Formats: C-alpha cells, sequence, structure tokens
C-alpha cells in the first residue's frame, strides 16, 4: 500500500533525523572534551614551568 | 628644602587601587593605616615583592636596578616576623635588604632607637 510505504518512510525519516542529531551531538561532545583536555594541558605547562623557574630563582639567590 | 627634588617617577605596585586611584610615586611617604586583624603585613610584603617602575611609559628605559629594602621592625611577635622572613627568603630579597629586627620580648626603650638607625 501507499501509506504502508509512507509509514515506512516516516519511520526511516525519524530514524535518520535522530541519527543526524546524534551525529551533531557526538561531534560537539568530542569537541568539548578535547577542548577541555587541551585547556588542561595548556595550563599545566604554566603550572609546572613557573614552579621550576621560581625554584631556580630561590636556589640561585640562596 | 632648596636641595630637594620633586618625587616624580611612577611606581606601579601591582595593587590595582594603589596603581589607579592612589598612586605611589618614588620618593613618597605613605603609611598603611590598618586595623587590628587586617592583613597589613601581607600588603606590605606584596608591595615589597612586586613594586617596579616602568620607564617605557616614562620614556627613558635606562636600566632596571631593583629596590633595596630596609625593614625596621618594632615589636613584632615571631608570627608576623616569620611571615616577613619567609616571604623575603622565597623571593630572594635578603641579598638586598637589611633588617633591624626588634622583637616583642626585647626591651621597650630601644624602639625609640630603631627607626632612627634604620633611616
Amino acid at each position: 500500500s501507499k501509506l504502508e510505504a509512507i509509514l515506512s518512510q516516516e519511520v526511516e525519516a525519524e530514524i535518520q533525523a535522530l541519527l543526524q542529531e546524534a551525529e551533531a551531538k557526538a561531534e560537539a561532545v568530542k569537541r568539548e572534551a578535547e577542548e577541555k583536555a587541551k585547556a588542561l594541558l595548556q595550563a599545566r605547562e604554566r603550572a609546572l614551568e613557573a614552579q621550576y623557574r621560581a625554584a631556580l630563582r630561590r636556589a640561585e639567590s640562596a | 628644602p632648596v636641595a630637594r627634588r620633586k618625587p616624580e617617577q611612577f611606581i606601579q605596585t601591582g595593587i590595582s587601587t594603589i596603581d589607579v586611584m592612589n598612586t605611589l610615586v618614588r620618593g613618597q611617604k605613605l603609611p598603611i593605616f590598618s586595623g587590628s586583624g587586617l592583613p597589613a603585613n601581607e600588603i606590605a610584603a606584596q608591595i615589597a615583592r612586586q613594586a617596579t617602575v616602568r620607564p617605557d611609559l616614562s620614556g627613558e628605559g635606562e636600566k632596571e636596578e631593583p629596590f633595596a629594602v630596609v625593614f625596621a621592625a618594632m615589636g613584632i611577635t615571631q608570627r608576623e616576623l616569620s611571615y616577613f622572613i619567609q616571604e623575603f627568603e622565597r623571593t630572594g630579597a635578603l641579598s638586598r635588604s637589611v633588617l633591624f629586627l626588634n622583637k616583642a620580648d626585647d626591651p621597650t626603650i630601644e624602639r625609640i632607637l630603631t627607626p632612627r638607625m634604620a633611616l
């Protein structure tokens, strides 16, 4: 039947829209997780090198 | 008074209120009026550890020779003394700073002598 095929089309269209929305969501999720992890790694070179340099400052002064 | 000069060259101290609104200029007397539990000692140590003059704004460059601290302590109680000593030794200023320490248990007449033989 026509509406046999049309309800099959509706199920396929809702599944395809569902998975496209899920693709956009998963891409934004891996984007935000990678941005947070790289903000971590960018902050850690500051948080470690500043400690190392201040240690050499006070060691040289001592 | 004929042989004085105008205290004229901008010290930035890092503290935003002192840098923007109540400027500390090199050659000035300005006391920190504090209360009884307020952190006066930490503000004094912060101005000790980061006060610099910026000559690029001034227009000269010409060097960066840093400050020499003279710390004249009259009757502090080994807690404030330990904070000042630990701060100056972590920043490394003790190779430029003389400390006339008169602790609290030491007798209460040589507090007259202390600021004169510091200045």
